[PDB]
């Protein structure tokens, strides 16, 4: 009934939502080459929220491939399930962003976006019941924020009533992986604050240390660590392809989850999550999934939570389970640790439950959380930009376009106010 | 008195969205001057360049 | 002879409507596929299931019944399942998108687009009945679909029928577990525009049934089944009435009069005993008089209150099964004698009681001990006032800083229906106050 | 696809690109002849190295390069030799007489006669690609050809496509090694004319290679096909991320991107590492941290500096081969943890990272170990600043007593233009000064 288009764009967005389709297809028996293969009729009633029916039973991911660099299509086509995107939603550019956000979003993307679009709309044409957008993308570099904002805008004017959804890569405290990833992403805030419904915050950083410290993971690549964001993902929609014993779906999310507009920037996290060699000593049941998923060490955001207080968190369990169990722990972690949730919202938990576990789990549950500690990201970015900021370092390239320091300092202040709205609820 | 809750509720909501629909079209104008201006300082720029040469 | 209408709304509503139609099935003798093994007399007579079933075809019973939601999930767990062929489909009536716990999104924005269909449909079947009593409403009060929709419906049915009971059966929030953070917007909301529509709801908790379920049939892990199986049978002995014969017989009409001493305060309470497995029920005496005092112990109300710091204004008493009426007379005359239990100076004559020959139903696979002799009580005490006093509390700590408020409303529901609905809820608060003082 | 020009001028211009061209052959496996074993796919495809080769014929792979010189003797070497076979005639393009060192020859008399040749050339290349990025310039900067000439096609250049990048690779004067005695007339001069043309140059450094190749690699004699060995290494490691599948990929714009924070300060140096005999690679184990370590140590810089006198400003490490991202990660947070290494305060993140899957390879008859990983580096630092200022002292010394004045006069430069270009590079070491105070 309610349908999903996703899109992905730039180096990083079509190498996640590569592994995001994989996962997919596993869940729904479908085959590397599009026919159903399966066990279950429940595959097969809620197929369509994510695929196309083409003749001949075959199924086509409703999903647009957006770049300004043709090799990186070029590894999404040759890879596993490369052949079950059409052919005809493989958008793309030949010159690249450079990392050049002005570029991305004035002169590049101005010009591949009108073609995004017309594949977006024959898209969208073919629905129900439109629900919804997701979009995958990173914050720090070109392409990404580029057309991430460029995208989210124009669909933001064309469907006002649509959910619009994003995954994002943000930048870590540490290590940089572009030397003017303060201008990129302030710039990007600066836009997604005012059109998206939902964003969840990814750190490479955070995710390298949960594949190190937890799953004890020595030599992780990006394959695995796109597979904790794939799962991630997947776990936010469940409800609308599974039956379950209480339900809840995207819609239902953002009105539990953010009490006002501007506060819509979330925590994601996962559970249960263990090292092979240890699998075999610990039992699973529901605390055990409480435990985990209420675990500063367990974040997938670069930001620990005991330094702020939670505005509100879900949960959303899968497989089948008690649920007394369920209401009883959520209950428990509230009175035990007050300190960290605010008091002017009696119950700061909203829960689902869906019966059916991702394969080869007994359950599982994935954790979204809307926390005051959020605001030491939008800090960190504020100051680096500053920093560069007062010196002009590297500000010709994005001035060489056409943008001006005019553009640039009402993303900074705009930054700023995102901090302060945070703070005034600590 | 039923349809006259009901009439309120119902003008109140229209009223609304004509508000939303006149935020939407500012919005789209901001970014069309934006994006025009910015074609403009780049294009001002090159001649400049080429004039140089 | 005497219909009744039942009407199952939203996630929770058809879930425990689900629980309702097996064991009214297995009551009748009445097979999934609408069969009945037995049907010796088709069309008619007596027969007492032609109050929940109408006669058709050439031994065809189906139920008088319509699930209606906004979202096809429920529904279609129910068109496809074991009872798929039990139900019309057209009482079977879904949207495409849910309200998402919006009060505003089911009210105002989307249950205006099959409001008409439900009501044509219960039109329908309200038509073919000829002693029609009253509509059965299931529903929960945090929802979405569960309020925003139920008072669009309430409202129109008071307009079509009017003089027809209408009694609701519904989930009230519990006092620590919740399922949204929304909750206490929406059931204000609710009982603001439904509360002069109804004429008796009757309030059941799923946390006091999760202590109960724990305590008595010691279930560690009470999950929905079980709540729901225990819902179906309070629903049951109290419309056995219809269906069976008694010694005492009470029609849905007397429930109105007997529990509501004024037109604000109808939210009787109830419960249920005993409650035991039959691990403990091969041991016990499970007698009249000591069901009949079970009834009224803190520990087994099916709400989380606390009666010891209230009143009771009226009380009603259904028995069912094995139960001689000098047994229950001696029974009722212990407790009126029992210091702890207090009525208000006004209500000198606190009880009614029904009786009814048939005994209660285990069903196959079910967790209760079979008995031969239950009661159901309905309670309508000034204890609930402080349910009232806790939810009032939490709207005002979130409506203070208007937190989720935008999303109510961008839907059309103006922001001062917030404020209006919390007068009337204050309102309603010193109503009981003032039914409370002896005088 | 996506495709790049390299061109080749005077002699160390050509000598270098072929040891380039030897080396793109071996890693894809192009006969010298053009031909390949294993031609299976014809025209077009993956077949990655169809960036760097055009597909003619019937198999036939065609370098996309062009070879200039004033000079017929260099290229007659390459027109006899063993790779004649691999390029078209009109990509090998001479002279009749050479610039002598002189910067004017090269620039305003000789130069003047084959630069429309040379154009003409690069654009019936440039209008065969769909996808081209930039153009790659090998040169000398003390060399008559090497500045005279490409200056004058650098200005060309930059008018007739403008936006394409156009990268530099060239040797900078040793501080002690020297060949002509005019090479201070002749670096100050090309600076002043292809500063504001360039986009980023890379520096290389003779003398500094002759250490490399005594301490590293143990050759007491390190003769110019070594040095063009390592060379070729450092282009092809940057050139790597457009034909080889990385984790993260890197093109040839993001260099300027990241490397020049101020329009007038381009001029990275690069290091590679490791650099290791076969002998000793037996033994060593050439971790992703020890390599990474390696490329920040001042006795392993292809300039001849010293890298602890200056700040950084920003640093592109280009990964290839058996490499984790997770390590990579790590090495880069202890390099910043170290307190000898600085960075300007305006930088707070300071490294871009590439990383690819395609490991180095080792041209039979080398030096060099084969190895599992590799790193190349090229960073954008203040400690340059020093080396501009020994070149700029040289050239005062000899201009004050007009040595060697009257050869560049005499072919129509006028005296004025030696103090302009002195006057500018005052202005270049200031620019420096400024960037390298925090506040
Ligand atoms: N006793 C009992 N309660 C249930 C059951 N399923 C859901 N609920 C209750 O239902 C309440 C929420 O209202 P819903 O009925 O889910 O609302 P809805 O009809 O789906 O409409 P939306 O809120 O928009 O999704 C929660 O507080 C649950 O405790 C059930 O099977 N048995
Ligand atoms: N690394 C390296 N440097 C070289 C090589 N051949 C020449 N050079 C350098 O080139 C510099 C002089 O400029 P060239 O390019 O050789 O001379 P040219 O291009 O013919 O122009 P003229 O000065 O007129 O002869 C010297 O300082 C040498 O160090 C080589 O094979 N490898
Ligand atoms: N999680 C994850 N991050 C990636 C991957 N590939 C690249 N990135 C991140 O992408 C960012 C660089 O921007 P990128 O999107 O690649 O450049 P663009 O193509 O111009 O948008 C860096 O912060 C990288 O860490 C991947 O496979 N997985
Ligand atoms: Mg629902
Ligand atoms: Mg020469």
């Amino acid at each position: 009934m309610r349908e999903i288009v996703h899109i992905q764009a730039g180096q990083c967005g079509n190498q996640i939502g590569a592994k995001f389709w994989e996962v997919i297809s596993d869940e729904h028996g479908i085959d590397p080459t599009g026919s159903y293969h399966g066990d279950s009729d429940l595959q097969l009633e809620r197929i369509n929220v994510y695929y196309n029916e083409a003749a001949g039973n075959k199924y086509v991911p409703r999903a647009i491939l957006v770049d300004l660099e043709p090799g990186t299509m070029d590894s999404v086509r040759s890879g596993p399930f490369g052949q079950i995107f059409r052919p005809d939603n493989f958008v793309f550019g030949q010159s690249g962003a450079g990392n050049n956000w002005a570029k991305g979003h004035y002169t590049e993307g101005a010009e591949l976006v009108d073609s995004v679009l017309d594949v977006v709309r024959k898209e969208s044409e073919s629905c129900d019941c439109l629900q919804g957008f997701q979009l995958t993308h990173s914050l720090g570099g070109g392409t990404g924020s580029g057309m991430g904002t460029l995208l989210i805008s124009k669909i933001r004017e064309e469907y006002p009533d649509r959910i619009m959804n994003t995954f994002s890569v943000v930048p870590s405290p540490k290590v940089s992986d572009t030397v003017v990833e303060p201008y990129n992403a302030t710039l990007s805030v600066h836009q997604l604050v005012e059109n998206t419904d939902e964003t969840y915050c990814i750190d490479n950083e955070a995710l390298y240390d949960i594949c190190f410290r937890t799953l004890k993971l020595t030599t992780p690549t990006y394959g695995d660590l796109n597979h904790l964001v794939s799962a991630t993902m997947s776990g936010v929609t469940t409800c609308l392809r599974f039956p379950g014993q209480l339900n809840a779906d995207l819609r239902k999310l953002a009105v539990n989850m953010v009490p006002f507009p501007r506060l819509h920037f979330f925590m994601p996290g996962f559970a249960p999550l263990t090292s092979r060699g240890s699998q075999q000593y610990r039992a699973l049941t529901v605390p055990e999934l409480t435990q985990q998923m209420f675990d500063a060490k367990n974040m997938m955001a670069a930001c620990d939570p005991r330094h702020g207080r939670y505005l509100t968190v879900a949960a959303v369990f899968r497989g089948r389970m008690s649920m007394k169990e369920v209401d009883e722990q959520m209950l428990n972690v509230q009175n035990k640790n007050s300190s960290y949730f605010v008091e002017w919202i009696p119950n700061n938990v909203k829960t689902a439950v869906c019966d059916i576990p991702p394969r080869g789990l007994k359950m599982s549950a994935t954790f979204i959380g809307n926390s005051t500690a959020i605001q030491e990201l939008f800090k960190r970015i504020s100051e680096q930009f500053t920093a560069m900021f007062r010196r002009k370092a590297f500000l010709h390239w994005y001035t060489g376009e056409g943008m001006d320091e005019m553009e640039f300092t009402e993303a900074e202040s705009n930054m700023n106010d995102l901090v302060s709205e945070y703070q005034q609820y600590q | 008195v039923w349809l006259e809750r009901e009439e309120r509720a119902r003008q109140h909501y229209e009223k609304h969205l004509e508000e939303r629909k006149k935020r939407l079209e500012e919005q789209r104008q901001k970014e069309e001057r934006r994006r025009a201006a910015v074609e403009e300082k780049r294009r001002q720029r090159l001649e400049e360049d080429k004039e140089r040469h | 002879m005497r219909e009744c209408i039942s009407i199952h709304v939203g996630q929770a509503g058809v879930q425990i409507g689900n629980a309702c139609w097996e064991l009214y099935c297995l009551e009748h003798g009445i097979q999934p596929d609408g069969q009945m093994p037995s049907d010796k007399t088709i069309g008619g007579g007596d027969d007492s299931f032609n109050t929940f079933f109408s006669e058709t075809g050439a031994g065809k019973h189906v139920p008088r019944a319509v699930f209606v939601d906004l979202e096809p999930t429920v529904i279609d767990e129910v068109r496809t399942g074991t009872y798929r062929q039990l139900f019309h489909p057209e009482q079977l009536i879904t949207g495409k998108e849910d309200a998402a716990n919006n009060y505003a999104r089911g009210h105002y924005t989307i249950g205006k687009e099959i409001i008409d269909l439900v009501l044509d449909r219960i039109r329908k079947l309200a038509d073919q009945c000829t002693g029609l009593q009253g509509f059965l409403v299931f529903h929960s009060f945090g929802g979405g679909t569960g309020s925003g929709f139920t008072s669009l419906l309430m409202e129109r049915l008071s307009v079509d029928y009017g003089k027809k009971s209408k009694l609701e059966f519904s989930i009230y929030p519990a006092p620590q577990v919740s399922t949204a953070v929304v909750e206490p917007y929406n059931s204000i909301l609710t009982t603001h525009t439904t509360l002069e529509h109804s004429d008796c709801a009757f309030m059941v908790d799923n946390e006091a049934i999760y202590d109960i379920c724990r305590r008595n049939l010691d279930i560690e892990r009470p999950t929905y089944t079980n709540l729901n199986r225990l819902i179906s049978q309070i629903v049951s002995s109290i419309t056995a009435s219809l269906r069976f014969d008694g010694a005492l017989n009470v029609d849905l009409t007397e429930f109105q009069t007997n529990l509501v001493p004024y037109p604000r305060i109808h939210f009787p309470l109830a419960t249920y005993a005993p409650v035991i497995s039959a691990e403990k029920a091969y041991h016990e005496q499970l007698s009249v008089a000591e069901i009949t005092n079970a009834c009224f112990e803190p520990a087994n109300q099916m709400v989380k209150c606390d009666p010891r710091h209230g009143k009771y204004m009226a009380c009603c008493l259904l028995y069912r099964g094995d139960v001689v009426p000098k047994d229950v007379n001696a029974a009722i005359a212990t407790i009126k004698t029992k210091r702890s239990i207090q009525f208000v100076d006004w209500c000198p004559t606190g009880f009614k009681v029904g009786i009814n020959y048939q005994p209660p139903t285990v069903v196959p696979g079910g967790d209760l001990a079979k008995v031969q002799r239950a009661v159901c009580m309905l309670s309508n005490t000034t204890a609930i006032a402080e349910a009232w006093a806790r939810l009032d509390h939490k709207f005002d700590l979130m409506y203070a800083k208007r937190a989720f408020v935008h999303w109510y409303v961008g839907e059309g529901m103006e922001e001062g229906e917030f404020s209006e609905a919390r007068e009337d809820m204050a309102a309603l608060e010193k109503d009981y106050e003032e039914v409370g003082v002896d005088s």
